[PDB]
C-alpha cells in the first residue's frame, strides 16, 4: 500500500502499531 | 517629457513611448489637479 | 533581508508572506520564481543578490481545548495541532 | 494432510500478495481518490473565477476598495463553490467507506 | 529537401523552477515528428527567403 493552504491531516486515534496489537 | 511636450500626435497616428529602467513617481501625477479626467479603467488610480 | 523568521515580503510586488530560509535547491540562471505541484510560490530569488530563498508558510493549525465536564472542573488543556511548540508562545 | 494443506495455502497467499501488483486495489483506490480530490481542491485556488487575477494579495494591492470588493466577491463565490463541492464529494465517499 | 524534427524544439515556457512536476503548458511549440525544410550552404548554393508565421525553429550545425 503506497504544501499547506489551510489543509491539515489529523492522525488517526488508533496508530498502526495498536491496530496490529488488536 | 511626454506629458509637457509642445506637440502631440494625431489619433490616426498615435505614438507608443516605452518607459523602462527608472523609478516612476505617480504621486505627483495623481496629486496634479491640472488633469480634468483621471478615472482609471484598469485597476486603480492611486495604488500604483 | 531577514531570514529564519516569519516576516512579510513584497518582492517587487509579490506581497506574499512566509518564512525565508536558505534553499538547497539550485535555481537555473534564467528562472526567477519557483512553484510546486500545487503551483504555490515555494521559492523566490532576491532582486539585488543572486540568492535563492526557500519560502514556507507561517505556522498555522487549529487549537483544541481538552476539557472534562464543567460540572467536574474548570481546568482545561490546550492542544495546538500540527505545530512543534518551540514556537507556540508567539 | 490438513495441516500440510493449510500451511501451503498460507504460503501461497503470501506469494500471491507479494507478486500481484494490483492486489491492494480497494485501499490503493481509496487513497488515490482522496489524494485526487485534495489535489483538485488545491488546484482550484489558482483558477481565475472571472476576477482580474487568482492571487488574493494581487487583487488587494493595485486596486481601490470599491471594485476590489466585487473582485473579492467573485473569488469568494468561486472558492466557496469549489469547497462545497469537495465537502459534498467527501461526504459521499465517507458514506461509502 | 525535407527532414524530420524528431523531438527537438522544446523551450522553457516561463521562468518558474519545478522539481518532479509534470506541468501542462499551452503555447507555441514545434510539433514532434514535424517535417522541416533542409537548406544547403556549401558549393552555387545560396540562402532563400522564408516567412515567419509566428514562430521559427532554427537549427544550424556548423564546424
Ligand atoms: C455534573 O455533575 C453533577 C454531580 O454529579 C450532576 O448532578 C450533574 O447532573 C452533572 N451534569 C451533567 C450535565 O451531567
Ligand atoms: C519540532 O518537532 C519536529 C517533529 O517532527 C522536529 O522535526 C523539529 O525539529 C522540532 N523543532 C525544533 C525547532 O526543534
Ligand atoms: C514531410 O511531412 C510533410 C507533412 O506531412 C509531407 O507533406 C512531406 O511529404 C514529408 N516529407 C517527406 C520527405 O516524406
Amino acid at each position: 500500500v503506497t504544501k499547506f493552504n489551510g489543509l491539515t491531516v489529523l492522525p488517526p486515534l488508533l496508530t498502526d502499531e495498536m491496530i496490529a496489537q488488536y | 517629457e511626454v506629458f509637457n511636450a509642445t506637440r502631440f500626435a494625431s489619433v490616426y497616428a498615435w505614438n507608443r513611448k516605452r518607459i523602462s529602467n527608472c523609478v516612476a513617481d505617480y504621486s505627483v501625477l495623481y496629486n496634479s489637479a491640472s488633469f480634468s479626467t483621471f478615472k482609471c479603467y484598469g485597476v486603480s488610480p492611486t495604488k500604483l | 533581508l531577514v531570514k529564519n523568521k516569519c516576516v512579510n515580503f513584497n518582492f517587487n510586488g509579490l506581497t506574499g508572506t512566509g518564512v525565508l530560509t536558505e534553499s538547497n535547491k539550485k535555481f537555473l540562471p534564467f528562472q526567477q520564481f519557483g512553484r510546486d505541484i500545487a503551483d504555490t510560490t515555494d521559492a523566490v530569488r532576491d532582486p539585488q543578490t543572486l540568492e535563492i530563498l526557500d519560502i514556507t508558510p507561517c505556522s498555522f493549525g487549529g487549537v483544541s481545548v481538552i476539557t472534562p465536564g464543567t460540572n467536574t472542573s474548570n481546568q482545561v488543556a490546550v492542544l495546538y495541532q500540527d505545530v512543534n511548540c518551540t514556537e507556540v508562545p508567539v | 494432510l490438513i495441516a500440510n494443506q493449510f500451511n501451503s495455502a498460507i504460503g501461497k497467499i503470501q506469494d500471491s500478495l507479494s507478486s500481484t501488483p494490483s492486489a491492494l486495489g480497494k485501499l490503493q483506490d481509496v487513497v488515490n481518490q482522496n489524494a485526487q480530490a485534495l489535489n483538485t481542491l488545491v488546484k482550484q485556488l489558482s483558477s481565475n473565477f472571472g476576477a482580474i487575477s487568482s492571487v488574493l494579495n494581487d487583487i488587494l494591492s493595485r486596486l481601490d476598495p470599491p471594485e476590489a470588493e466585487v473582485q473579492i466577491d467573485r473569488l469568494i463565490t468561486g472558492r466557496l463553490q469549489s469547497l462545497q463541492t469537495y465537502v459534498t464529494q467527501q461526504l459521499i465517499r465517507a458514506a461509502e467507506i | 529537401a525535407y527532414t524530420n524534427s524528431f523531438t527537438r524544439g522544446v523551450y522553457y515556457p516561463d521562468k518558474v523552477f519545478r522539481s518532479s512536476v509534470l506541468h501542462s503548458t499551452q503555447d507555441l511549440f514545434l510539433p514532434f515528428f514535424s517535417n522541416v525544410t533542409w537548406f544547403h550552404a556549401i558549393h552555387r548554393f545560396d540562402n532563400p527567403v522564408l516567412p515567419f508565421n509566428d514562430g521559427v525553429y532554427f537549427a544550424s550545425t556548423e564546424k
